RNA sequence: UGACGGAGCCAGCGAGUCUAACCUUGGCCGAGAGGUCUUGGUAAAAACUCCGUCGGGGAACGAGGAAUUCCUAGUAAGCGCAAGUCAUCAGCUUGCGUUGAUUACGUCCCUGCCCUUUGUACACAC
RNA sequence: GUCGACGUACUUCAUAGGAUCAUUUCUAUAGGAAUCGUCACUCUUUGACUCUUCAAAAGAGCCACUGAAUCCAACUUGGUUGAU
RNA sequence: CAUUGGUGAGCAGCGAAGGAUUUGGUGGAUUACUAGCUAAUAGCAAUCUAUUUCAAAGAAUUCAAACUUGGGGGAAUGCCUUGUUGAAUAUUCUUCAAGUGUAACCUCCUCUCAAAUCAGCGAUAUCAAACGUACCCCGUGAAACACCGGGGU
């Protein structure tokens, strides 16, 4: 009275839970910002607070602006800047080469703030906090940070270039 | 249920559908009765297996049997394929199978297409 | 393999028939304790490769010309 | 194609289940329930007291 | 049988789709050949996949008649069968015979009351090369088909100018050699195509010096077959007609047989076309 | 694919004339073509029951 | 191997919202287009079984000469049904069924058509 | 006429940088969270066991002895003052 | 009408102080029966120990063996083989290389099927109801051959 077709037990390979392997066993839709239009960002207006990276930095001592008046002359309006932790971590990890521009980081008018993340990217900080508020204006010079940032509606970003900076996606450029 | 055993027929495009269950000795095809086959000069082939056996083996089974397609030369051959078939094959499942090898000899003695029908199959030479 | 109509019933075990178990390893030696036993092998060439018993079947018979007799080719010769 | 190409030896599992009519065709029941081929008689005793 | 044709028409249509598939890497494997010897430059796609890499050290061992013709090309000779539609005139029966006479290894069998599903079943029964069926039209014919049995293509055929040996005179009786083939301005792809579907008809290695020859004019999109017998004089061949002139043109192209009418079309005549009276073989 | 083991095992499938028993038969590629049920048997009388084709002078 | 009716029952291939006339007499409605109704003319399963009634053409023609052609078994012949397949076919073509025989199935004597005339393919025989 | 050259047309050739994992510690970086001798309870996951469905196929087979259910036949009890 | 389908009510007939199924356990066969144990020419079976030790015999591959490796490519550390320093009257360990050597190791293939189910999409259809058309009846209403509602065929 056995069964027919017997086998010899054995390891079911795609299917066992003793393996490392096989060890795996509310939809989101972000809004967009209530203070933005299709590409206005009414909420833009003075006094205004810039996101700074290395390349702006090292770009302005290149280009003999300092930051707080240099600010003054392109979006004309009163605006203070700010540098998270993680960017002037990282900035001043650049080393004894560029100890100039970290003297010009450190000072009582530019304005300093903190961070949570685990790492020291400057990139992506900058994006998920404009991403989170759509608030802030963005400073950079290089090219793939600036298109992340322009793919995203209602963010200014300003460059440098020349002799003094550039503003983007500001409606009041003068 | 009762039981019963089922055999096939086969001239030119005529079938034969023959059910052999035991019961009274009657004799049916189409609902009609053996005495009112209609071509009336092949009447006598289709009592033609049973008078080679003898109508006693005939007196205890039922025969009951479907036929399409075909004209009147092909369905009455189709007919005493089937009975001669369904006669045999009964006695091969519930009686005798002595009486089925007789049964078979007297029709293989007699002719061949009682048993199996032979396919008039074309031949290039 | 087919001498018996009725087979034994103390060689079925709860799993297994008793002398279909590979008893070739209990053997003292090494040339037939190797096994190289074709899955298929049924009418092989050999009977190593063959994995079980063979099986009992006359294949080819004539009657003797001369002598009133009959030759018949079995498994177990002629 | 499929009818040429029957194999004419196939077993599925559903050829006791499923029937077919004398002419060739198969039949599928108009209830299509496996259960209410027929009635038993403590159902038709009960459902003509209702 | 029915099992073993249903098998090998299988094993055929899928070898058939994979040397489809194949003739990217056979042309692929053609450029490692030229490259491995003359002409440094490899391309760019056959440059990175390892995988051709390691294919070209066993694939460097590699290297026409038609695919459904190769195996009984030469090793056997053909026998063949010429029969009627339905219900033949006397005019066809006439015809039949001379089509049978023309062709060597050829019987002639009456159809009448058949079933085409049952006369293929019967020459794959027996075993026979393929099979010409004529239609007509009030005694002269008309239609012709070729088909290869052992699921071999079709090729049905519309013939016009059809004169006959029994018409004019009580001229002999006919050659019935082994015939020499002369093919004439067969060019395109189905043309080479509708050569072997036809040249196959015949039996092989005729003699050096048969007396009879069978002609096939492709002269203006039309296959004109006409048979002539010849000497050698001290200074010029003469030849002289008999048998049937025909002006034959063929219309489809089967790869089945044709008793499916069904099968894939490898070729059909198209007459409501824009350019269909631009060119030939179309 | 298991339960023609169990088909297999049980006695109902020929090659030709004979029924291998075994299920480890390599079956070649022209002998594929010939592998039917074996005669008699209660694995084709239901094949044969749904078509209502059973020929039972042939007992099958 | 007839005519006249009356019964008996047997097939298979078929099924694109695709299936299928013309001419005429009128009436009513309508601005017309036409619509609706009216009227008349023209063209357009058999076989078999069985049951009864029946017993020369309006000049050519009462089963077809010489001479020729085709045909070996589900064949010749007879009978209807269906389709109209990129060629061909409606003056017809192609399928599918029903009924289903005679006579050779040998011979190279005649008429043709081809082959062979070193056995070379290994024994024996010849 | 198979090609050459030229002309023209088409197609193709480089992407950088950051983070994680992979040395039985350490992928190279100090910007990072894991050093414990289990007692219990809850919740799922997976497998085995015994039946079982789609749905059957096949019985190491025979006989004897002794028991368990199910439906009848019969007996008892309840029941038109009402059984299922 | 057939049912060659199920479920139930009975009859004819079969019919010796019951008869059908279905199932657990055990016993006997399933090859042709010379008895149990032990240290066995005998003893035990209620035991071999205060009788079981001595003697005799007993050492070659002189220092021998994976006949048992999925395939391709290697093999740093391993392992094997052959050549390179030190103990002794011709020699154990050890110095380092070379192996188209290697069943230790390290990579690629040895899986992705001419294959089935399952889910979604659904046609041929089929059951019930609604809705539409025609013809009758009924309800509301003073009434409208009802414009309002319902029923039936």
């Amino acid at each position: 009275t056995r069964k027919f077709g017997l086998v010899k037990r054995t390891l079911n390979t795609k299917k066992d839970q003793r393996l490392k392997k096989n060890q795996e066993n509310t939809r989101n839709i972000p809004q967009v910002s209530s203070a933005l239009f299709f590409q206005y960002n009414q909420a833009i207006k003075p006094p205004y607070q810039v996101l700074i990276d290395t390349n702006f930095i090292n770009f302005s001592i290149q280009k003999k602006v300092d930051i707080v008046r240099g600010m003054m002359d392109c979006l004309l309006a009163k605006c203070n800047p700010l540098i998270t932790d993680c960017v002037m971590a990282e900035l001043e990890k650049l080393g004894p080469k560029y100890r100039i521009a970290l003297k010009l980081a450190r000072d009582p008018r530019i304005k300093r703030l903190s961070c949570s993340h685990k790492g020291t990217y400057a990139d992506d900080c900058l994006v998920h906090r404009v991403l989170q508020h759509k608030c802030y204006i963005v400073a950079t010079n290089d090219a793939g940070l600036k298109q992340r940032i322009r793919k995203i509606p209602g963010i200014p970003l300003m460059s440098v270039g020349g002799h003094a900076y550039v503003i983007e996606k500001l409606p009041d450029v003068f | 249920a009762v039981p019963s055993v089922q055999t096939f027929g086969k001239k030119k495009s005529a079938t034969a559908v023959a059910h052999v269950k035991a019961g009274k000795g009657l004799i049916k095809v189409n609902g009609s009765p053996i005495t009112l086959v209609e071509p009336e000069i092949l009447r006598f082939k289709v009592y033609e297996p049973l008078l080679l056996v003898g109508l006693d083996k005939f007196s205890n089974i039922d025969i009951r049997v479907r036929v399409t397609g075909g004209g009147h030369v092909s369905q009455v051959y189709a007919i005493r394929q089937a009975i001669a078939k369904g006669l045999v094959a009964y006695h091969q499942k519930y009686v005798d199978e002595q009486s089925k090898n007789e049964l078979k000899k007297a029709f293989t003695s007699y002719d061949r297409t009682l048993l199996i029908a032979d396919s008039r199959r074309p031949e290039p030479k | 393999n087919g001498t018996l109509e009725f087979l034994n019933s103390k060689k079925m075990t709860e799993a297994g028939s008793l002398d279909l178990i590979d008893d070739a390893g209990e053997n003292s030696d090494l040339e037939d304790r190797i096994d190289n036993s074709l899955p298929g092998s049924q009418r092989g060439g050999d009977l190593s490769t063959r994995k079980m018993r063979p099986e009992v079947r006359v294949t080819s018979v004539q009657f003797s010309p001369t002598a009133n007799a009959f030759a018949a080719a079995s498994t177990e010769g002629l | 194609e499929k009818a040429k190409e029957r194999n004419p030896d196939e077993y599925y599992h559903a050829m006791h289940s499923r029937k077919t009519d004398a002419k060739g065709l198969l039949i599928s029941s108009r209830h299509g329930d496996e259960e209410d081929e027929s009635l038993s008689m403590d159902q038709v005793k009960l459902l003509k007291t209702q | 049988m029915l099992r073993r044709q249903a098998r090998e028409r299988r094993e055929y249509l899928y070898r058939k789709a994979q040397e489809l598939q194949d003739s990217q890497l056979q042309q692929k494997r053609q450029i490692i050949k030229q490259a491995l010897a003359q002409g440094k430059p490899l391309p760019k796609e056959l440059a990175e996949d390892e995988s051709l890499q390691k294919d070209f050290r066993y694939d460097q061992s590699l290297k026409q008649v038609d695919d459904e013709y190769a195996a009984t090309s030469g090793i056997m000779d053909p026998r063949i069968i010429v029969t009627t539609s339905r219900d033949p005139s006397t005019r066809l029966s006439q015809f039949a015979k001379e089509i049978k006479l023309l062709f060597p290894n050829a019987v002639r069998l009456n159809r009448g009351n058949y079933v085409m599903p049952n006369l293929v079943d019967a020459c794959k029964k027996s075993g026979t090369t393929d099979l010409v069926v004529l239609h007509e039209h009030r005694g002269v014919p008309t239609s012709l088909t070729i088909s290869h049995f052992p699921h071999g293509p079709t090729a049905q055929f519309s013939l016009h100018n059809v004169v006959m040996r029994h018409d004019i005179i009580n001229a002999g009786n006919q050659s019935e050699v082994n015939p020499h083939l002369i093919f004439d301005n067969f060019t395109t792809a189905l043309g080479k195509r509708v050569v072997c579907i036809l040249k196959h008809l015949f039996n092989a290695g005729p003699k050096k010096d048969s007396e009879r020859v069978i002609t096939f004019a492709n002269r203006g999109d039309f296959i004109s077959v006409r048979q002539h017998v010849y000497v050698r004089t001290r200074e010029g061949v003469e030849i002289a007609e008999v048998g049937p002139r025909f002006e034959m043109r063929l219309f489809e192209l089967r790869l089945g047989t044709l008793e499916n009418k069904d099968a894939d079309v490898e070729w059909q005549l198209r007459r409501f076309i824009r350019t269909a009276n631009k060119k030939d073989y179309l | 694919i298991q339960d023609a083991v169990k088909f297999i095992e049980q006695g109902h499938v020929r090659v030709g004339p004979n029924l291998i028993n075994d299920p480890a038969y390599l079956v070649t590629r022209n002998m594929e073509d010939y592998v039917t049920w074996v005669d008699n048997s209660k694995i084709k009388k239901t094949l044969l029951r749904y078509r209502n084709q059973i020929d039972d002078f042939d007992f099958s």
